[PDB]
């Protein structure tokens, strides 16, 4: 049995009052681009999203009309393929759930628009399972197509190993090493589960102030309608 | 609790549990009834013919 | 198989050697305390429901 | 001619229910939380219906819609996430409330109590339909084990089961009957708080010292309308802390993946308010015996009025019992953790022994140290 | 292309929790490679290395990328 | 239970002062503290026990899932 | 006294403390949106979207 | 002795130390407040002027100074005397109803 829960990396975002490095979420959207999205699927998040977070508006109409998507009937009922939109969710790289498994050895990759929310342990799981292929141990044999994992439950993983140095080329010019990958896409995951964690943060912070501020006043406000009786003086003088 | 039973408690239980008993058969007919009980409801002789 | 309750149907016809191999499947050697015959009642059409059991 | 406060009807019952109700001097800030299961419960309300409002319960659907909800919809995460950390914390103010009542001999009240116990019914109920509306993984499968408790039940068992799921099991129609009983059933709450309170009113309220307090009766408005909204201040910092800072802190994270049915998630626990009734759940081998001793679990609140042998009403002149009763907390928070837990050998006993203890301490510690500390005070 | 990831793990592999971790996953090795018929995995002192390995790396890592 | 026939009482007297000459935080840490510090020295030889030893529990039973889970030599 | 006159001028009657509370959270609002914004961005100086337009 | 017992139990219980005594505790049953209004008039008055101290000083969570304890050889039973009878007819009304 047994497994390893991953260990408490130091995120950018971990702070209590801290935020995404959105630099790191464009070069992970990036990532997820040309490395997760030919097998991994992301529905939930669209291209709109991307603007004002990790891409110019420019820059993700342009990411929406590289792709070609499916659209609805035609002048006769047709399946026309379209150029897409910025209103559009990022494609799903199998049609049906079941040719997902088909593609690979019968394991559907899980879509990653929650994989950092539904894991237990959160990024520093996702990055490590990333960062975590090794050589098995003596005594355990592995099938044929099957891959050795600490971190995944079962140990046995079903994944090809997705990241590797120099796979792909940033467009900022970052070194593309494995550990950076892995980092970025995982900053980007973590994004695409809380795309209001800056906010929520931002928020937090105004609410601390806020409360910081009204208790001592409300406080000081019972104290002073109470202090009619917390001041009182009792006697008695029977007769 | 102990303060009942007695004298006087006993008999008002045996003047009661005429009317006691026959609420409780109330309640099973009703019972049988609402739910339509097919086990009781194969053996009435008249109500045979609805299942 | 076929496809009921959102589930397939693993359905074997269990043919001689598969239900003479079961028989000698020792039951404490399996993970799960059940015997060939106690689980399905007819050695000739053994009949599971589709999936697999752990994801 | 006369003051309109204590002259028109509703003002006259909203006076001599809120305003003027004469209440006890000394009420500690745990008498507060009565308070604040009310503003909870309209917090749960009044958010709540914010997501009635892009929620839709159909299995091809629910899941996809909350994730709408969460991320396209205008400050609907806030909407979302609120209405889970407030049922959270409804839970907590509930507990800490049945405890109050518990210690300073409040089910004296009877009617307030059974009230109480109703009340406390059926927000578990309540909680236990809502858990499913995600339709998530966790809450597809809780949900699951849960309605098939019900098969423990002699005769009528699996018929009943079935009727609940609409169906040989939870699917679409059991997701939309759940939707429609949680929309309706907090509003049922609202009355039966209505009626807790009315009942309450006429006899007043149990000081921390448990002696009658008619000699130093207050107004209410001057003091524990602000007394009230100070405690309030101070769960909804708890609250938005929980919000804005760690949402999904007393949560499953398996909640965020569409319920498969064809998958059973490692581990299978409910809400962490149920914890303490699964646990027990899990003690009793027997599963008639085991349903049957959850739903004890929380009826014994009834038998306590009759359990109660001591001449003083409160516990504060009472060490003995004082310490029964935080051993009973202890055993509380036992088998919340023990119910987090699997069932294996370390945790099997322990749940077994933390079971006992705790209907012991209820049916048996209790009553006899009260019998010894009125005779070791002459009395 | 040098990955600072593997520098961190050659560096952090010298921590003398690692060194027992290690010493402990070779004493497993050669008896589950030298038994011929048994069950016995060597993956229980392999992941008390990668724990006491990766915990370490966790601390540092980060700050080179 | 509206004011009026609440009980009966006889020569008790109560002086009050206004809450616009008082202070609402008379001595807050003067006395306070040495308060609270009775408070809890009272309370705690009660409370306290059930809790250590529930953490004692939960300690010994987390460690005693491990090693029913660790390796067994065979 | 300072809070003297702030009272006998504008706390005393109801309505002009109504008053007062409408304009002091008119400006309240604007001020500690302002400082908070201000803060938060500081915390996280070039780890936001406004600190990166310019490059993109 | 037991009495060192039951010493400990009275300086454990701690309602010595708001100023109040034993009868001044007890919870109001339905033969207590019988048995109240049945006390004497002083008997009444220092019981309400009490219990009204008691009340005052948990509001403030303080107690009595150490000199103003009610010391349990002071402790009077005053009620006790009242209570006995009344739950003495109780229990005669309860013969004579079965
Ligand atoms: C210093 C060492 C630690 C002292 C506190 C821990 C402790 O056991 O104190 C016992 C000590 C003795 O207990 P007690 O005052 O005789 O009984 C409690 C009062 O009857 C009822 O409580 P109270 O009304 O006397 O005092 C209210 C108290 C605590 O308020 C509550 O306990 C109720 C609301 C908060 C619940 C817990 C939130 C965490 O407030 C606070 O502690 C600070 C603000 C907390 C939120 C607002 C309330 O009490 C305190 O020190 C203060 C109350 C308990 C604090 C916890
Ligand atoms: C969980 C759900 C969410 C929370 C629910 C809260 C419900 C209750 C809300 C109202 C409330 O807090 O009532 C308890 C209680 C009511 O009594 P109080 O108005 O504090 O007056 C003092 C007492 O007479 C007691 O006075 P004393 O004999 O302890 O000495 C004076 C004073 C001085 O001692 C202290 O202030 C304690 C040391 C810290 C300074 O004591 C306190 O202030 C005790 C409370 C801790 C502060 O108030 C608090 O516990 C204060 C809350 C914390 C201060 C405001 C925020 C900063
Ligand atoms: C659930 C809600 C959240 C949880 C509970 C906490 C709620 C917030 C904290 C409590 C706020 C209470 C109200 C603020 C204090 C207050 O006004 O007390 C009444 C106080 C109590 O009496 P007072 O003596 O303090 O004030 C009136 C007397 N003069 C005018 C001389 C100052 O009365 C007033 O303030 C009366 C004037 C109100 C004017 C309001 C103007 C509003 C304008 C914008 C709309
Ligand atoms: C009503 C009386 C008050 C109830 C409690 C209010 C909330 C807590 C109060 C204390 C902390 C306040 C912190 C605060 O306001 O921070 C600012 C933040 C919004 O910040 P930002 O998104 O940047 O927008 C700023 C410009 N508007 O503010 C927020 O994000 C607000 C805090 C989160 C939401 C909490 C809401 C609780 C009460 C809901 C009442 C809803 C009433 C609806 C009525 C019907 C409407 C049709
Ligand atoms: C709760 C009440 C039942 C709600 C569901 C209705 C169906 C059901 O559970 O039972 C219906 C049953 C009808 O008759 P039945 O018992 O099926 O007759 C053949 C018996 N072998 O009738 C009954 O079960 C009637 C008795 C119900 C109460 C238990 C005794
Ligand atoms: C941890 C408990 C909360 C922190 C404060 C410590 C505490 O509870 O102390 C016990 C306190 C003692 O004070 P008092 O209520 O006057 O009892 C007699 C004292 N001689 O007595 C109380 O606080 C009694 C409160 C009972 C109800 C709340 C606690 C139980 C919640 C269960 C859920
Ligand atoms: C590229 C940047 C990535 C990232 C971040 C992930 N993947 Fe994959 N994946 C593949 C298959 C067949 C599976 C199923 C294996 C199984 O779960 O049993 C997966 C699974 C995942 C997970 C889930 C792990 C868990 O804890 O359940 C995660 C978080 C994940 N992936 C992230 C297949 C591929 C593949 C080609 C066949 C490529 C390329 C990737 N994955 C790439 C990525
Ligand atoms: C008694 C008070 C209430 C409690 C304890 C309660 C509890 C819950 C819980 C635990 C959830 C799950 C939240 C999640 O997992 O994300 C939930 C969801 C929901 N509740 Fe309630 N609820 C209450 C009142 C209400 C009311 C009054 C309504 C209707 C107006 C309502 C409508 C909903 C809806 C639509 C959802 C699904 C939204 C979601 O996915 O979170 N609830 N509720
Ligand atoms: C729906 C949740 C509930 C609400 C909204 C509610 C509401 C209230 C309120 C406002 C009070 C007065 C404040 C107070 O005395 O604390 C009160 C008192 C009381 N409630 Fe509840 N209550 C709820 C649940 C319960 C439960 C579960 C019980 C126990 C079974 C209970 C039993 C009591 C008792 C005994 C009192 C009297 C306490 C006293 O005044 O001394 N209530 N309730």
């Amino acid at each position: 049995d047994l497994e390893l829960h991953a260990p408490s990396y130091p995120w950018s975002h971990r702070g209590l009052l801290s935020s995404l490095d959105h630099t790191s979420i464009r070069r992970g959207f990036q990532v997820y681009k040309q490395v997760c999205s030919s097998c991994h699927s992301m529905d939930y998040v669209a291209y709109r999203h991307l603007v004002g977070v990790c891409y110019t508006e420019e820059e993700a109409k342009a990411l929406a009309e590289e792709v070609e998507v499916q659209d609805g009937p035609n002048e006769d009922g047709e399946m026309f393929m379209r150029p897409g939109k910025l209103s559009d969710y990022f494609p799903k790289p199998y049609p049906n759930p079941e040719a997902a498994r088909a593609a690979n050895n019968g394991a559907l990759p899980p879509d990653l628009s929650y994989i950092v929310r539904a894991r237990h342990g959160g990024e520093d799981y996702v990055f490590s399972l990333l960062t975590g292929y090794c050589e098995p141990p003596t005594g355990v044999s592995l099938r044929e197509g099957l891959y050795f994992n600490p971190y995944f439950p079962g140990q046995a993983i079903a994944m090809a190993p997705p990241i590797y140095n120099e796979v792909l080329e940033f467009d900022d010019g970052t070194p593309a090493t494995m550990s950076q990958v892995a980092k970025d896409v995982c900053t980007f995951l973590r994004w695409a589960s809380e795309p209001e964690h800056d906010h929520r943060k931002r928020m937090g912070l105004k609410m601390l102030m806020m409360m910081g501020l009204l208790l001592p006043l409300v406080y000081a406000m019972k104290r002073h309608k109470w202090s009619v009786l917390k001041s009182r003086k009792l006697a008695y003088r029977p007769p | 609790l102990s303060r009942f039973l007695g004298p006087r408690y006993r008999e008002l239980a045996r003047n009661w549990i005429p009317t006691a008993s026959m609420w409780g058969a109330v309640g099973a007919v009703g019972l049988v009834w609402a739910t339509d009980w097919r086990l009781i409801l194969d053996w009435v002789p008249y109500i045979n013919g609805k299942f | 198989a076929f496809k009921w309750r959102g589930k397939p149907l693993f359905v074997r016809h269990r043919t001689k050697k598969e239900i003479d191999q079961e028989a000698a499947v020792e039951v404490s050697q399996l993970r799960d305390p059940q015997h060939d015959l106690e689980r399905v009642k007819k050695p000739e059409w053994v009949i599971l429901i589709g999936v697999c059991t752990h994801l | 001619m006369t003051n309109i406060r204590k002259s028109h009807p509703l003002m006259k019952i909203i006076n001599n229910a809120f305003i003027d109700l004469p209440a006890p001097s000394n009420i500690s800030s745990w008498w507060n939380f009565g308070s604040l299961l009310g503003i909870c419960l309209i917090l749960q309300i009044l958010t709540g219906l914010f997501l009635a409002m892009h929620y839709t319960s159909d299995t091809t659907t629910a899941f996809s819609s909350v994730t709408h909800i969460c991320r396209d919809v205008n400050y609907g995460w806030v909407i979302r996430y609120l209405h889970a950390n407030g049922a959270s914390m409804f839970f907590i103010c509930l507990f800490i409330h049945v405890g109050r009542g518990l210690y300073y001999g409040s089910y004296m009240f009877l009617e307030t109590w059974n009230i109480g116990v109703v009340l406390l019914f059926t927000v578990m109920a309540t909680a236990f339909m809502g858990y499913v509306l995600p339709w998530g993984q966790m809450s597809f499968w809780g949900a699951t084990v849960i309605t098939n408790l019900l098969s423990a039940i002699p005769y009528i068992g699996t018929d009943l089961v079935e009727w609940i799921w609409g169906g040989f099991s939870v699917d679409k129609a059991t997701l939309t009957r759940f939707f429609a009983f949680h929309f309706i059933l907090p509003f049922i709450i609202t009355a039966l708080a209505a009626v807790h309170l009315l009942f309450l009113h006429e006899t007043g309220s149990n000081n921390p010292t448990g002696i009658s307090s008619d000699m130093d009766k207050i107004p209410f408005h001057p003091y524990y309308t602000i007394k009230d909204i100070l405690g309030a201040l101070f769960m909804m910092l708890i609250l938005l802390i929980l919000v804005l800072f760690s949402p999904d802190l007393l949560g499953d994270p398996d909640n965020y993946t569409p319920a498969n049915p064809l998958n059973t998630p490692p581990h299978i626990k409910p809400e962490w308010y149920f914890l303490f009734a699964y646990a027990i759940l899990r003690s009793i081998p027997n599963k008639l015996g085991g349903v049957l001793a959850l739903v004890a679990s929380i009826l014994i609140l009834i038998l306590m009025p009759m359990l109660h042998t001591s001449k003083q009403r409160s516990m504060m002149f009472r060490p003995l019992s004082q310490c029964l009763f935080w051993m009973l907390v202890a055993d509380l928070i036992t088998l919340t953790w023990i119910g987090g837990q699997p069932v294996e050998h370390p945790f099997i006993i322990i749940g077994q022994l933390a079971s006992i203890l705790y209907f012991l301490i209820i049916l048996v510690l209790m009553p006899i140290t009260s019998i010894i500390e009125n005779n070791l005070l002459k009395w | 292309l040098v990955d600072p990831l593997t520098t961190v793990r050659e560096q952090c592999e010298q921590i003398e929790k690692c060194i027992k971790a290690r010493e402990r996953l070779e004493l497993c090795d050669q008896r589950v490679s030298s038994r011929s018929q048994t069950e016995e995995d060597c993956t229980e002192e392999l992941f008390d290395f990668l724990h006491a390995r990766d915990h370490c790396v966790a601390h540092k890592l980060f700050n080179s990328l | 239970r509206e004011f009026g026939h609440l009980t009966r009482m006889r020569h008790v007297i109560t002086y009050s002062l206004s809450p616009f000459e008082q202070r609402a935080f008379p001595h807050y840490f003067t006395k306070g503290i040495p308060n609270v510090l009775r408070r809890t020295r009272a309370c705690i030889l009660r409370v306290a026990p059930p809790f250590v030893v529930f953490y004692l529990v939960y300690t010994w039973g987390t460690q005693e899932f491990e090693k029913s889970k660790r390796k067994n030599p065979a | 006294t300072l809070t003297a006159r702030l009272y006998s001028l504008l706390f005393r009657r109801t309505s002009t403390f109504a008053l007062t509370i409408a304009v002091g959270a008119l400006f309240f609002e604007r001020a500690f949106d302002q400082g908070a914004d201000a803060i938060y961005e500081h915390i996280n100086q070039g780890k936001l979207w406004k600190h990166i337009k310019h490059k993109y | 002795w037991l009495e060192g017992i039951r010493k400990w139990y009275y300086n454990a219980a701690g309602f010595n130390k708001l100023g109040l005594m034993r009868d001044d505790t007890i919870y109001e049953d339905d033969d207590v407040k019988e048995a109240i209004r049945r006390l004497p008039e002083n008997l009444y008055n220092d019981r309400v002027f009490r219990i009204k101290r008691a009340l005052d000083l948990t509001m403030r969570q303080q107690i009595l100074p150490k000199e103003q304890w009610t010391k349990y050889e002071e402790d009077k039973f005053y009620l006790e005397p009242y209570l006995k009878e009344v739950i003495r007819e109780r229990k005669e009304r309860e013969e004579w109803a079965k």
